[PDB]
């Protein structure tokens, strides 16, 4: 890292001079807790038919959506005390913070 | 196996299967497409799989400027020394700039209005076209950069293009920091949590790890509960605009044509200021425009954003609700009764236990957004802990934080404290009437609105050299 | 690189961009100052395009109309 | 992991049922702090001639040993209150806890 | 590049360079050999390089039983159903068992006494021959296993081999836990730190991460400061044994022949009980038997174990002294003055600043072992923090901890609390006179010694079935 | 696995072990019980040695004297 600088790098390298990948792009997330995978190290829960998590079946994510998350849209409750700009700033901000890549086809 | 068209479970595809009596997808041999996030160390049977952030974790306005040096250059106007970001060369919005067009071989924006032949936009982040409301925010900040660079060149004529760009970028970055930490986050967390997780800034701390934690990529999706089923557009009287004032969201995803041909960013921004967000309620979590019709115009089947959220958390190996509660120092319910107490809602507890069998297995997003909201906040205690802790790290671990000694002069800090999103809107659009502070709470026209004249512009005099 | 989300390619840096065509116009403008063009040649040479024939040819391969060149 | 077991596995797998590689053999160490490498991610300090750490030259480890660690052996101080078995149990115990592999010749 | 016979810095070699005025190595184009630890994710330019633990982190006596299923089987006596560990087939120690021989094509034990033709031993850990005092400890535990299995077969005749092995193993594992946590660690950390880092055991906590931290591999090398320059051997009067009573350490590395031919493990154990350890002092850190002549009999050049310590911490990308101080909640000196205060020794501080330039750069081992010792402990506050924290995790995060409900019966726990290292020695050797509790503090014959008869044996009656 | 430390090979599982020779004697002991031998055959077959000729021959390659089976 240069000893002295005046502006941020684009990548975020050198923000932290002691560990200069910290907060830079194209690096692993940090883990605040140990990961929890079906096989210990890479397979997600739900992968293998009939394999439980902590003694219970894994719920289909779409089932959870259907049963818990679905509601009739005409019953929507406006937030008296928040604008839609509050939604939109959140998404714009998220897009300053994290993008998790996936393989293309 | 192409994960987009195939329902076979083979790496890297983890398609969401369809339940027996699904309200929308009758055919149980079908599936919702899903590609597992890229692993840090592909093919390892030593490492515990982890995922990658392609962006700078810092609040540095990397959505505007990019997070990689080829994109970052490609976004710049390289035909002169004015330090400007590149703008569209075919289209303008009543005389103001639009984002340049990106060039994708398979462009999803073109699939929305086929006949309009308007491609996706190019910005510091690649998701800028996902909804036109997002596009408008990106476009706003594009313009603010170029306005600043223009004002700075006028003030310091002997500054070259590199210098103008950096200084403008440095200002835009602080504006994002200030709006985020002063105006947005207090309304996310509520005052109790804000004082707990984001106490008064002291100074840069080089031992604070500023990385995004894996769980934050899922937790901060709490915002999905805020989404309304329509895009609202308003004329200069803040009345509905008659080329479709209330477009269903499933017809605006990647609909870049709407910005270019249906009246630019002004109506969209009016819509955002003068329409309420949706309230998260335990029985009204997220709407069917994202739960049933996500991206249905550009893709073989509509996705389910809530469900994707949950599949993704398992893809990323995230522990369940009780593990994150414990991490945060919060009681961990074991029974349906105790979960009812925590949620102040026994009915919802019962529904969660019927799905998951134990609160230990509740997926972090689902448990997070199920929690009753903190007073004057829009998340429960668990999400407030995760999101609070994240933004503390991003602030105290950022050597270029705007209040860090050496980053700006005292005079420049004094002048930066005058900025607000309303003013930025006045400066860069045809809108002359905008929300009162706080823009994120103000939501009703005209009760909550003021004329642009009443707002102080950013004074750049202490940038003279 | 190719940035990808839900099976949708959202950006690819490999590709020529439409706004870079306006840079081709500055290079062919005979009354544009020589420092401006040198800076652009350097921009396009950092991307591995060294002549205007190599620049125009890359725009064409990436789907642009270059018939006014 | 089996739902019920009576003894430890040899490898240590399944000791922690939620994240069953934790404590098991042939896994990465956990990090209590972010690593500090010359280049941010893999090259040790001292690797590249002329590259400092936090603004100071990297000291040859052998130099540090010579100047700080070396002492005349006739001056060795016996510990009145510790046996040599105290040394040896530490080495035996260490060999229950960690072995960091290296490439062979 | 063969890192043993070349001084070229090319992966995976990171040879230690030689300073100008070196007391031993005249030629600066020579080097001390060093192989970088195996990376977890080889070849990655995304991951932050990290290293691998080949062993179970748990205090499970994996040095006896192995940490991998091929070795683990190979260590067992497979010719009967008695649940025994395999023993040497060529040699015995006045009738008692010795470790089996390992078979290496380039065996370093053979290179010590060339003519004796005695190879290295095989045990659960691969380093069992490194010094014969270590070998004796491995041998002792081998015998304890087989004695237990024998007693259990007598007590429960219908038990098969698998059952005997597991039960004995489970006992030997608890014995290592008890000796370590009751007898050893309090004398490492001192009482204040023991109460701080290892408060009284409550119960298994499945959220405590039991992994070895990278830094602990370096910090726990504090033990290098305890090493005496000789191996001491004593006859049954606890007098020096006359086939070389005091062998220099540089002639005992890999010297397995000394165990087999120079009188077995009895003299070596007597030596360990009745000889004082070396004291760590700031001007007497570590001896030249390991600083100048490490492994010199089996290798082209003698290594420098302290220097290896420091090269290894950089190989592992470990932060420097002040970062670990801060991690532990200890003041971080910036100036030579402040470091003098922390070390109670301005002279040493000056020497550290001359090497490193800032206390931020001091390698963790060197800073660690430089610190004044806690009252009644043999580490300073930094090392006590790291080592304390590590053993807390190994205890509270171990589902099979010996005191965890359901691992042993109350009767079995009561009986296990009577065990001690002196007793194990009485049970498995020809020694009839052994140290008083605490074996690790007792060090002077005969003041500190008792007869084996006075010590209560382990009663296995509550294992009857 | 080959386990390596400071350029010294400390163990290699590929190699036959001296104590496994005593197992060869149990297999050739005509008066040793058939359950014991089956267990040993399985032990050596888990390692990929299926006959006693293949076992004795592996011990030889790994430096042991096997002339006392002639
Ligand atoms: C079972 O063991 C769990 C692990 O406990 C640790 O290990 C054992 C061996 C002991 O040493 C123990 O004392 C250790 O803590 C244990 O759970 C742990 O619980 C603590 C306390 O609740 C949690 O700490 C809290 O963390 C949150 C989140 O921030 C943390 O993480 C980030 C990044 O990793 C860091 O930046 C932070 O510094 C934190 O470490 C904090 O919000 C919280 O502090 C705030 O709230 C408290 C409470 O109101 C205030 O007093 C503070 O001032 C703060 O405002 C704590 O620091 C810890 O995350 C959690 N870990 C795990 C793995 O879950 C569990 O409780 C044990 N159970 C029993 C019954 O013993
Ligand atoms: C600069 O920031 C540093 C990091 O700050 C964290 O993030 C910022 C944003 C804040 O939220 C801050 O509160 C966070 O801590 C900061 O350094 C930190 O300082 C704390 C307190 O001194 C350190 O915590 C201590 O940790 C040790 C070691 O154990 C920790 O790690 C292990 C393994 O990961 C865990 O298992 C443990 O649960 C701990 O998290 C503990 O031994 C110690 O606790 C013991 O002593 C205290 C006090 O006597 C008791 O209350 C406890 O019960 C224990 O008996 C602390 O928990 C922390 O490790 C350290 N972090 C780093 C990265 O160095 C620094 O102080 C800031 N500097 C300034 C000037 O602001
Ligand atoms: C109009 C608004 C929004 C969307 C449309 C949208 C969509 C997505 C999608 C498709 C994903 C990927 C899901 C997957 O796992 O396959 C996604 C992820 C993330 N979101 Fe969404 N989102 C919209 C809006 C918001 C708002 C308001 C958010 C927060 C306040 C928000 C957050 C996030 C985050 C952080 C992610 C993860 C990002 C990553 O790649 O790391 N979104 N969203
Ligand atoms: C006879 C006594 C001791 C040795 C001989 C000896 C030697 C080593 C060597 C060669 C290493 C590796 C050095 C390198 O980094 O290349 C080593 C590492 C470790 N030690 Fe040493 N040691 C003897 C004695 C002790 C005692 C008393 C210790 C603790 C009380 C102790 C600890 C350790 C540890 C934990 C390591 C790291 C091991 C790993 O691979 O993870 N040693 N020792
Ligand atoms: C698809 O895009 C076209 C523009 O290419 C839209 O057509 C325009 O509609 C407006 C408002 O109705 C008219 O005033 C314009 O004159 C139309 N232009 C053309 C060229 O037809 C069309 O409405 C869009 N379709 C959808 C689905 O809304
Ligand atoms: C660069 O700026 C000039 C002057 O404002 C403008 O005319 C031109 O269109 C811009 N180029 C691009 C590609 O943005
Ligand atoms: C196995 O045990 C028997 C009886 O205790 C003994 O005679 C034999 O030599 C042992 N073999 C090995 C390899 O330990
Ligand atoms: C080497 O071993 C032999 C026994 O084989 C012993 O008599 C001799 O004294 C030893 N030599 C050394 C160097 O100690
Ligand atoms: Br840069
Ligand atoms: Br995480
Ligand atoms: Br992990
Ligand atoms: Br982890
Ligand atoms: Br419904
Ligand atoms: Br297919
Ligand atoms: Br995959
Ligand atoms: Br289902
Ligand atoms: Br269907
Ligand atoms: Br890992
Ligand atoms: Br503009
Ligand atoms: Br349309
Ligand atoms: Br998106
Ligand atoms: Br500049
Ligand atoms: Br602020
Ligand atoms: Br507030
Ligand atoms: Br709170
Ligand atoms: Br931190
Ligand atoms: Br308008
Ligand atoms: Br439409
Ligand atoms: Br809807
Ligand atoms: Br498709
Ligand atoms: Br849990
Ligand atoms: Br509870
Ligand atoms: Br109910
Ligand atoms: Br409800
Ligand atoms: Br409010
Ligand atoms: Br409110
Ligand atoms: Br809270
Ligand atoms: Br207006
Ligand atoms: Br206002
Ligand atoms: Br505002
Ligand atoms: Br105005
Ligand atoms: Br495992
Ligand atoms: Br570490
Ligand atoms: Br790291
Ligand atoms: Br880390
Ligand atoms: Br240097
Ligand atoms: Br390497
Ligand atoms: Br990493
Ligand atoms: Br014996
Ligand atoms: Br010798
Ligand atoms: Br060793
Ligand atoms: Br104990
Ligand atoms: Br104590
Ligand atoms: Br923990
Ligand atoms: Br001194
Ligand atoms: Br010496
Ligand atoms: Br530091
Ligand atoms: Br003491
Ligand atoms: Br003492
Ligand atoms: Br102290
Ligand atoms: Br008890
Ligand atoms: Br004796
Ligand atoms: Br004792
Ligand atoms: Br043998
Ligand atoms: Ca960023
Ligand atoms: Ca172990």
């Amino acid at each position: 890292c240069p000893e002295q600088d005046k502006y941020r790098t684009i990548t975020g390298m050198c923000n932290n001079r002691r560990s200069p990948t910290l907060g830079a792009s194209n690096r692993a997330f940090v883990r605040w807790l140990p990961a929890e995978y079906e096989d210990g190290f890479s397979l997600p829960y739900g992968w293998t038919p009939g394999v439980k998590r902590n003694g219970f079946p894994v719920a289909l994510a779409r089932a959870v959506s259907n049963e818990i998350v679905r509601f009739p849209t005409d019953q929507l409750t406006p937030d008296q005390e928040r604008s839609l700009m509050f939604m939109q700033w959140g998404q714009l901000l998220d897009h300053d913070l994290d993008f998790t890549p996936e393989p293309a086809a | 196996v192409n994960c987009e068209t195939s329902c076979v479970q083979q790496p890297p595809c983890f398609p969401l299967k369809i339940p027996p009596n699904d309200p929308r997808i009758k055919n149980q041999a079908d599936c919702i497409p899903f590609f597992r996030s890229c692993p840090a160390c592909p093919g390892s049977n030593i490492t515990i799989r982890n995922q990658i952030n392609a962006l700078t974790s810092f609040v540095d306005a990397s959505m505007v400027y990019g997070s990689e040096e080829p994109l970052a250059r490609n976004l710049r106007n390289m035909s002169n020394q004015l330090g400007l970001l590149a703008v569209n060369q075919r289209f303008q919005d009543n005389g103001r700039a639009l984002l340049p067009f990106d060039n994708l071989h398979d462009d999803p924006c073109l699939l929305t209005n086929r006949s309009a032949r308007i491609p996706c936009f190019l910005a510091g982040d690649t998701r800028s076209s996902e909804m036109p409301e997002l596009t408008s925010m990106h476009t706003l900040l594009l313009r603010e950069h170029n306005r600043l660079a223009t004002e700075l060149k006028s003030l310091n004529p002997r500054w070259d293009g590199e210098r103008l760009y950096q200084e403008a970028r440095k200002i835009v970055g602080a504006m994002v920091q200030i709006i985020t930490y002063r105006d947005y986050l207090p309304l996310v967390l509520g005052p109790t949590a804000m004082r707990k997780y984001l106490p008064t800034y002291r100074s840069y701390n080089d031992s604070v790890d500023p990385r995004i934690a894996n769980v934050f990529t899922n937790a901060f999706r709490y915002g999905h509960t805020l989404i309304q089923p329509f895009m609202f557009r308003l004329d200069n009287r803040y009345q509905p605009m008659e080329p479709n004032p209330r477009v269903p969201l499933s017809r605006v995803f990647f609909a870049s044509w709407r910005v270019v041909l249906e009246g630019g960013i002004d109506p969209i921004l009016r819509g955002l200021m003068a329409t309420p967000a949706k309230l998260n309620r335990q029985n009204q979590i997220a709407v069917d425009e994202i739960r049933e019709r996500l991206f249905e115009q550009v893709m073989r089947i509509g996705l389910d954003l809530p469900a994707l959220n949950m599949q993704r958390s398992r893809d990323h190996g995230l522990p369940g609700y009780n593990a994150w509660r414990r991490f945060c120092g919060l009681p961990q319910p074991e029974t349906v009764g105790q979960l009812g107490t925590v949620l102040r809602n026994l009915k919802l507890a019962r529904k969660l236990m019927e799905q998951y069998g134990t609160p230990n297995n509740i997926d972090i997003w689902m448990g997070g957004v199920s929690e009753p909201l903190k007073r004057k906040g829009r998340v429960g205690p668990l999400l407030a802990c995760i999101i609070g802790t994240q933004f503390r790290k991003l602030r105290d671990g950022d050597r270029f934080w705007w209040e860090n000694e050496g980053v700006f002069s005292m005079q420049q800090r004094q002048a930066l404290a005058q900025i607000s999103l309303p003013r930025i809107i006045c400066d860069n659009t045809g809108i002359t009437t905008v929300s009162k502070n706080n823009i994120f709470m103000s939501n009703s026209y005209p009760r909550d609105f003021v004329n642009c004249s009443t707002l102080p512009a950013l004074n750049l005099a202490s940038w003279r050299e | 690189k190719v940035y990808s989300q839900n099976g949708l390619v959202l950006h690819d840096d490999a590709n020529f961009l439409e706004h870079e065509l306006s840079y081709i116009d500055v290079l062919l403008d005979k009354n544009a100052d020589q420092a401006t063009k040198d800076n652009l040649r350097s921009y396009f040479a950092d991307k591995g395009l060294h002549s205007i024939k190599d620049i125009i040819n890359k725009a064409k391969q990436d789907g642009f109309d270059v018939s006014k060149y």
